[PDB]
């Protein structure tokens, strides 16, 4: 039997964990989440950004 | 479940939704909370403005999802 971890940590990794151990799984989800929880904000501020702009044209 | 929304001053405000939740539904509670009118709030999701009519399922929101919010001035 060889269905080990994705990430070549040694443990067997989960099908439903898309071929990754708890833990790889759970570093994965993590960075995942941060990447975009940081990019939402940017995204955000740029948004904050324009509307600076339109209440200066406005009033 | 519960997600959280996120402001660009620091704050979080946490939220109890279900899947099938319409973002209009999602800005009513926020009011709930913070006093902030549906109308003056922006979600944000994963690069995406959220559209009223969606529902959090559409954006692929679940169990803990972290969205911005952004006011109108
Ligand atoms: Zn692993």
């Amino acid at each position: 039997s060889e269905l080990l971890c994705k990430k070549g940590c040694g443990y067997y990794g989960n099908p439903a964990w898309q071929g990754f151990c708890s833990k790889c799984w759970r570093e994965e989800y993590h960075k995942a989440r941060q990447k975009q929880i940081q990019e939402d904000w940017e995204l955000a501020e740029r948004l904050q950004r324009e509307e600076e702009e339109a209440f200066a044209s406005s009033q | 479940m519960q997600i959280f929304v996120k402001t660009l001053t620091g704050k979080t405000i946490t939220l109890e939704v279900e899947p099938s939740d319409t973002i209009e539904n999602v800005k009513a509670k926020i009011q709930d909370k913070e006093g902030i009118p549906p109308d003056q709030q922006r979600l944000i999701f994963a690069g995406k403005q959220l559209e009223d009519g969606r529902t959090l399922s559409d954006y692929n929101i679940q169990k803990e999802s972290t969205l911005h919010l952004v006011l109108r001035l």
